[PDB]
DNA sequence: TGGAGAATCCCGGTGCCGAGGCCGCTCAATTGGTCGTAGACAGCTCTAGCACCGCTTAAACGCACGTACGCGCTGTCCCCCGCGTTTTAACCGCCAAGGGGATTACTCCCTAGTCTCCA
DNA sequence: TGGAGACTAGGGAGTAATCCCCTTGGCGGTTAAAACGCGGGGGACAGCGCGTACGTGCGTTTAAGCGGTGCTAGAGCTGTCTACGACCAATTGAGCGGCCTCGGCACCGGGATTCTCCA
């Protein structure tokens, strides 16, 4: 008899450790292979400081939970619980961006 | 910054004012008002900070710390919409 | 917006931030444009919210939602 | 009171500009509310700058730099 | 860097509550950032009423204008009282 | 390598974010949105530094394009 | 102005810009630059106006035509997004 | 007021079209409007790197800060062949 | 109505390194004259904002009533959550290379200050 | 009357070189997450119906609009003129980096206590 939670409250655990957490939430080595590769465009053969991608990773995690959470609200007003591509984009288009 | 009765300092912001070209001429008044307008702000948030990091039984300020001092009060969010 | 309502709502509302104040009607005329602009902008967005959740009748609850994501409240 | 000026016709004309087709009865009174909430954050700023320059008329040039403060800027009232 | 005064501000209103390296360089550009925008708004205002010369009374007007509500009263009555207090 | 912000950090953004249910095809937004607000930053980055005849992006110049978008950050100096 | 084939006042800019103290110093190279882009964008601005106001069938230039302008180029309306 | 100079470009552009004193006054805003910000981006970053000059380096940067995309870069062009023809 | 597996917290034992205090010392904050001038103040002009008040009428207001549609109900199924397995590359410590950030010095060239003129 | 032109000197700029700090690039290796696959249940949703409320037309106020009338509060500006702020310089001490210590915190083990399903 093995005890397997119901599909739902793991989520809502995650959320709740989540949020009393403070740490970053993105692998570090492919954001910075990210960050190379679209400054590469901009000017060749440039040199990042780690701080400087450091604080490129934290400008963009908190964009994203900002996104993130303008989007659930988007969801949870039209009576849904999965948000998805369309509430992203009205999140989006509401801001002006 | 001792006549005065702050513990900002008086003759640094008034260097900065100077030195900044915000404008011509600083008058007398301007670095004493602007310190005490900065040291009420620092204290408000220093405040609120150390007051949500005996809640949570730290006795160290951190960056959540100050976090949850600035997004539990109404006014220094409204002053503080935009920043991380 | 009627012109003259609008004139003594802006009076009424300047009566409390500072008492006998005298407004030019540029000042005015610019203020009720303003209004109108971003009443408009606000209806568009709330447009978008209501058809984004299957109706056509905005509802209070569009509104809030609107400005909320902007952070106007 | 003068909050009850903007009356049903106003908000309804405001929301065909807007795109709203049908509107419901209970939008008047939160677009009144946010028409007055809009109309204190401008009149704050423009007061101060009036009361700055030791003035007692407020003119169209303070009402465009609160309103461009506000990052709503307006042209054609001056500046 | 505000740091020094910073810690003594918090060693006034908490005189046993310490604070971290990063929370020290989150305050000190919290100053840095409600400085810059006080003396950029006092600088438009004085730019715009062509007085060459900042007085307290932009610095005033400037603080009515960025802090908002209750902040914006008790900055600008502490801004007069220790203009007050200076002059005397 | 946008394809390196793999499914569970996206999940655990959301899961910080609030979000109880994530349908299928957020990812490819998220890391679309990702590459555009990291655009955005990053042009303006960019142009600071080459404004100083550098060839190494500094805090500095990330943080003053972070708030010229209205993304003030504090924190990493100024 | 005349000189560099620009309509707009080099001399009155450098005035501009001395007088706002946005420097101390400014070069002689910048004014010029700065009236170029202003024209610029002046040219782009007027003449996207003028085509809009010709689907109009109107001979002269109203705050209508600019509006339709501004709203419809992307560029200009990510320039000019919160502009009444 | 930059009146003449707009009316000019406008008739340059388009000799057949006219224009009234509200669109000109609201040209003149916007034309003063982009001029407080590049002037305003060339002060900021004649602050950051503390150098008191500005020159149509710091101009151009400015450019490229304000202006987004095709525009900035037909700003850009524009200025350096402006510069150019002049120091010629 | 209690029983059972998963998951989190209490008491106590370790280490750690970053917060907290010490202290040169150096460069900036002041205080005392000195001088040029913007802002405080008084006074005059008159532009334009405020208040009355009658005549018009388009616009707001109240009512009636029908129909679009918003919301509660319901059942199909599909696709996302939880999970066990494997595989893959992020990641920690070493190790060097060297390329570019950072002055330090020197020349030299460009722009502010002053005087004269005209569109 | 602000824009144009010429003359003059004084300080920022460009450049060279050197010093060495931080970034890039590898390499080995333990391992923590990604990738993938398999139930299954639960929410997306598409249809249904019914009652509610919103749009439209109609009759009837009513306050906005205009215009005409008046005054007069303070914007707007000019003329003195004095207290203020920039500039300079000898002085000196407050804040800067660099040395140190130590104690509050991080994290784990053993055990206790609490949480989500389930018979």
């Amino acid at each position: 008899k093995p005890h397997r939670f119901r599909p739902g409250t793991v989520a809502l655990r995650e959320i709740r450790k989540y949020q009393k957490s403070t740490e970053l939430l993105i692998r570090k080595l492919p954001f910075q292979r990210l960050v190379r590769e679209i400054a590469q465009d901009f000017k060749t053969d440039l040199r990042f400081q780690s701080s400087a991608v450091a604080a490129l990773q934290e400008a963009a995690e908190a964009y994203l939970v900002g996104l993130f959470e303008d989007t659930n609200l988007c969801a949870i007003h039209a009576k849904r619980v999965t948000i998805m591509p369309k509430d992203i984009q009205l999140a989006r288009r509401i801001r002006g961006e | 910054s001792s006549k005065a009765g702050l513990q900002f300092p008086v003759g640094r912001i008034a260097r900065f004012l100077k030195a900044g070209k915000y404008a011509e001429r600083v008058g007398a008044g301007a670095p004493v008002y602007l310190a005490a307008v900065l040291e009420y702000l620092a204290a408000e948030v220093l405040e609120l900070a150390g007051n949500a990091a005996r809640d949570n039984k730290k006795t160290r300020i951190v960056p959540r710390h100050i976090q949850l001092a600035v997004r539990n009060d109404e006014e220094l969010s409204r002053l503080l919409g935009t920043v991380t | 917006i009627r012109k003259l309502p609008f004139q003594r709502l802006v009076r009424e509302i300047a009566q409390d931030f500072k008492t006998d104040l005298r407004f030019q009607s540029s000042a005015v005329a610019a203020l009720q444009e303003a209004a109108e602009a971003y009443l408009v902008g606000l209806f568009e967005d709330t447009n978008l919210c209501a058809i984004h959740a299957k109706r056509v009748t905005i509802m209070p609850k569009d509104i809030q939602l609107a400005r909320r994501i902007r952070g106007e409240r | 009171d003068n909050i009850q000026g903007i009356t049903k016709p106003a908000i309804r004309r405001l929301a065909r500009r807007g795109g709203v087709k049908r509107i419901s009865g209970l939008i008047y009174e939160e677009t009144r509310g946010v028409l007055k909430i809009f109309l204190e954050n401008v009149i704050r700023d423009a007061v101060t700058y009036t009361e700055h320059a030791r003035r007692k008329t407020v003119t169209a040039m303070d009402v465009v730099y609160a309103l461009k403060r506000q990052g709503r800027t307006l042209y054609g009232f001056g500046g | 860097t505000y740091k020094i005064y910073i810690f003594k501000v918090l060693k006034q209103v908490h005189p046993d509550i310490g604070i971290s390296s990063k929370a020290m360089s989150i305050m000190n550009s919290f100053i840095n950032d409600i400085f810059e925008k006080l003396a950029g708004e006092s600088a438009k205002l004085a730019r715009y009423n062509k007085k060459p010369t900042i007085t307290s009374r932009e610095i005033q007007t400037s603080v009515r204008l960025v802090l908002p509500g209750e902040l914006a009263k008790h900055a600008v009555s502490e801004g007069t009282k220790a203009v007050t207090k200076f002059t005397s």
